[PDB]
């Protein structure tokens, strides 16, 4: 089963 | 019923000429004939809980689902519930030059409920991904909770908490009746005859 | 033999035949505000516009409300339909349309969403569905008796013979926000936390005050400052209060605060502290076996 | 403003500390919520009207009165008989849209929906929406900057 | 603005406090089946919520399907 | 509101917004595309219908 | 009649029990009709005053 999954880019402050 | 409205609402239009403190409490309007049903007595044969903490334990505990049960007129609590029951010193007011009307604006003051709001209601901004609950003064539970309640200090901070003058306990409503059954106190419970009641 | 096929014959209440339109319940993970849930409507509505534009005579859904409960995370669509006798054809009645509805509920993500018909005397559940109340007698906790529930739940969902859906309204604890203040720094300041509080409520869940006139009609007044300065627990901080001095003074100068849970929706059966505990069972068992399985799971 | 806690005991609470000699139920269920709208549900006994009994939990309500919050009460509290079943729905809505749907909600429910309420055969018309009202926006820096409180 | 770039910052969504007087966001695990992680977060900025804790960027955080989803359910990743 | 020994006048529009009010806020209830009003009608006990 | 009569205030919750507050001194403080003397209320000054 698919799910929506979103993931981490976390560059600037 | 007919004319038990009749009267009792013609004491809705008889409301606000009451004093307002026993109205704050309420009024028996009760339609009632005067009949009994069994006055279930109930009693810690120890004796280590007052004829209030039977009544409490019952109040709270067991008569709602008597009150859940067919046929019943009234309930009768021989009793009354826990309440505050607070003691002061005109020793330690006058040493703290206390009035205790102020020291019941500090317990209203700390004790009351406060109604918060949420996260951003509605409408809230465009974009806006959340809104919860604001949560805020809560009214109080343990006595001790009420046993650090606030009252005046210095401009140190020589603070006074609750009681410190007086004493919390459990409160009778009263503490006038005194039953026994037979060497004690009970609960006897008058389970009255409904209007219309199916007994056997 | 006759008495045979007697005994063994199953048995039903009063069907849900035809109503016209169908009854769309919308629901979505907690949490999530009336905008993304305005998104999600707006899916859904257009599957059943567009892509079902052949027999659907009515949308009406309404974002915010819940006759489950009326929160951010439901909604509900009114689908009414043609003519009976412009939908010829069992496709053009209402049960497969709901099958074709659930297969798009399958394939629609990030929802629970399903619709129905309503029994035609409403006021009777879902007519495969007990409902179930369960509570504790002793006062042992919600959040524990919403332990042994959910437990319960994993329990229900130990018999999929029985059951259909073991579902419950289970609104959820939520994540929450516990503003603390100190009477000592209040003191400190000397300003009536009443009026503290009467600014917040007022500036935070809002305040009604009194009404007026407009053209001849009473009319209520509210008050509570901008999206933008509701919006955050900092926003909170941004508040100032004269005090006894005259001094402009920030919450944060006296308020602490934490995250908990809590639920927007509690329940009381009987004034009893209930949870909302529906059923369907499988087709082919009646509900009292269900009422025996979860009467011997209640020893539990 | 206040929560399902709140809702529980200042609310129902006294209703259930109060619903007392109460009859002919079948049962009773009630919810709470973070809205603020309470709802409390009455399963009473066929044979009769609902106004009988009707006016004897409204009227020991009557003697809850003062027990409330005076907040909601000087709002004002449903305290209602009705059955649950609907009649009908009714589509009113500006298509050019350029009215709000608070618009539309008050101007038929001042103007269209008392007459229809002047008409026989009535339950109950759901305002999908409410009155009016003199909507307030404050600022901090407002206040802050005139060093007031609201 | 500002102070130094690395800076967890997940929008609101996946952010829960869980449980009480706590907070954990559930990431997938490698296995697709799905791994929860306490993380502390610290001040929500923005639309998102600063974190200090553990995690990095490409974490295969999650977004949509986390009510049907409990651990032990394998996934296929969507944005 | 307020006022300085001058008498500077502060007005309420000047520290917020003023408009009309739905009471809540809260269900943007839609119909056919466009977002619509709705009314209830419920039943009269003991009346007709036809 | 606070403290002759005793004072009723408001409520709280013991367990999901909303339940009085009552305050009112001891039997020995409210026995004697001297005991009326041995009550001090602050003035206009804040001074005890028996």
């Amino acid at each position: 089963p698919a799910v929506g999954v979103v993931t981490v880019k976390t560059e600037p402050l | 019923d007919i004319a038990q409205v009749q009267v009792q609402n013609k004491l809705q239009l008889a409301m606000p000429l009451l004093p307002q403190e026993v109205q704050q409490q309420g009024v028996s309007v009760e339609k009632s004939s005067s009949s009994f049903l069994m006055v279930v007595g109930v009693i810690n044969t120890d004796g280590t809980m007052t004829q209030e903490d039977i009544s409490d334990y019952v109040a709270a505990n067991m008569k709602d689902a008597i009150s859940r049960t067919s046929g019943v007129g009234d309930v009768q609590l021989f009793g009354s519930q826990y309440a505050m029951r607070i003691w002061m010193n005109p020793n330690e007011l006058n040493k703290f030059q206390l009035t205790p009307v102020d020291v019941i604006t500090a317990i209203k003051a700390q004790n009351a409920q406060v109604a918060a709001g949420q996260l951003g209601g509605t409408p809230p901004v465009k974009g806006q991904q959340l809104n919860a609950s604001i949560i805020a003064q809560t009214r109080l539970t343990s006595t001790e909770e009420f046993g650090k309640i606030l009252l005046k200090v210095n401009q140190d901070g020589c603070r006074v908490l609750l009681r410190d003058v007086a004493k919390i306990e459990l409160g009778g409503e009263n503490y006038d009746i005194i039953a026994e059954f037979n060497g004690q106190p009970a609960s006897g419970l008058g389970i009255k005859l409904a209007t219309g009641a199916n007994a056997l | 033999g006759m008495a045979y096929l007697f005994v063994r014959l199953p048995s039903s209440f009063l069907p849900d035949e035809d109503q016209g339109v169908f009854m769309t319940m919308v629901q979505l993970p907690a949490g999530a505000t009336q905008e993304r849930t305005q998104k999600v409507l707006n899916e859904v509505t257009h599957y059943y516009l567009t892509k079902e534009k052949n027999n659907v005579e009515s949308v009406f859904a309404v974002n915010g409300f819940g006759f489950a409960g009326r929160g951010q995370n439901t909604g509900i669509a009114f689908v009414s339909l043609k003519d009976w006798a412009d939908r010829p054809g069992e496709e053009n009645k209402v049960e497969a349309i709901t099958m074709r509805a659930t297969r798009a509920f399958s394939q629609i993500k990030d929802a629970m969403v399903f619709a129905f018909n309503l029994p035609a005397i409403v006021e009777l559940g879902t007519a495969t569905g007990f409902d179930f109340e369960l509570i504790d007698q002793a006062g042992l906790g919600h959040e524990k008796l919403t332990q042994a529930r959910n437990q319960l739940l994993a329990e229900a969902a130990k018999h999929p013979d029985m059951l259909t859906s073991v579902r419950p309204n289970g609104l959820e604890d939520t994540p929450q926000f516990k503003i603390d203040i100190d009477q000592e720094k209040a003191q400190a300041l000397g300003v009536s936390i009443n009026d503290i509080n009467t600014t917040l409520g007022a500036a935070w869940g809002g305040s009604y005050v009194n009404d007026f006139i407009d053209r001849g009609r009473v009319k209520k007044v509210y008050v509570m400052s901008e999206a933008k300065y509701r919006m955050l627990p900092d926003d909170i901080g941004d508040w100032y209060v004269r005090a006894a001095d005259g001094q402009m003074v920030p919450f944060s100068a006296f308020s602490s605060s934490r995250w908990e849970y809590g639920s927007p929706r509690l329940e009381r059966y009987n004034g009893l502290p209930s949870m909302e505990i529906l059923g369907q069972a499988a087709p082919g068992k009646s509900t009292g076996e269900a009422m025996e399985l979860m009467e011997q799971l209640a020893s539990k | 403003g206040a929560d399902a806690k709140t809702v529980q005991d200042t609310v129902t609470q006294v209703i259930e500390q109060n619903m007392n000699g109460i009859d002919n139920l079948m049962y009773m269920s009630s919810n709470s919520d973070s809205t603020g709208t309470v709802q409390i549900t009455l399963t009473f006994e066929s044979g009769t009207d609902a106004d009988i009994a009707q006016v004897q939990v409204q009227n020991k309500l009557q003697l809850a009165m003062p027990l409330l919050p005076q907040e909601v009460q000087q709002q004002g509290v449903s305290v209602e008989k009705s059955s649950s079943s609907f009649l009908m729905v009714v589509g009113v809505i500006n298509t050019d849209g350029t009215m709000t749907q608070e618009d539309i909600s008050d101007y038929v429910a001042a103007n269209m929906k008392d007459a229809i309420s002047r008409t026989s055969g009535v339950g109950d018309v759901q305002l999908f929406g409410s009155q009016y009202a003199m909507r307030i926006w404050m600022n901090p820096n407002e206040l802050n900057k005139f060093q007031l409180t609201p | 603005e500002g102070l130094n770039p690395n800076a967890i910052l997940v929008p609101q969504q996946g952010v829960t406090r869980t449980p009480r007087g706590d907070a954990t966001v559930l990431v997938v695990g490698a296995d697709d089946k799905v791994e929860t992680r306490p993380i502390v977060a610290s001040q929500a900025i923005g639309d998102k919520w600063l974190v200090t804790e553990g995690l990095k960027a490409g974490d295969r955080v999650v977004i949509s399907g986390l009510q049907k989803v409990r651990p032990g359910v394998q996934v296929k990743a969507q944005e």
